[PDB]
């Protein structure tokens, strides 16, 4: 016999933080031997 | 591109001066050589060698 109007809310996730990883700098710091050894592995960092 | 790092511009060197010597040669060249059954031990700390 009588009515009103209610209000709801809804959140839908759309985006996400764009995470970029420096594979070379993460696996090896500023050291020469580490980079020299990592250069003999392949393209793992490239694939990442 | 690949990462980089700021190159150092100086060098810090801090050490305690005016310290005695360890004198390990006087301990190794003693006239009292023990045996493996009663081997001896001397601790060297706070000295220069
Ligand atoms: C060589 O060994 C002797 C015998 O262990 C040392 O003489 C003893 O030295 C200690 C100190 O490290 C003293 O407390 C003892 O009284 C000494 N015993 C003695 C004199 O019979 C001696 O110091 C060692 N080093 C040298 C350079 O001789």
């Amino acid at each position: 016999t009588n009515f009103t109007i209610a209000g709801h809310e809804e959140f839908i996730q759309t985006s996400s933080p764009k995470v970029t990883i420096d594979c070379s700098a993460f696996v090896c710091s500023n050291y020469a031997a580490c980079h020299d050894l990592l250069s003999e592995y392949g393209t793992f960092c490239d694939n990442i | 591109l690949s990462g980089f790092t700021v190159k150092p511009v100086a060098t810090v060197y801090r050490r305690i001066p005016n310290l005695p010597d360890c004198d390990i040669d006087n301990w190794l060249n003693n006239v009292s050589v023990p045996s493996p059954l009663n081997w001896e031990r001397r601790i060297f700390s706070n000295c220069n060698f």
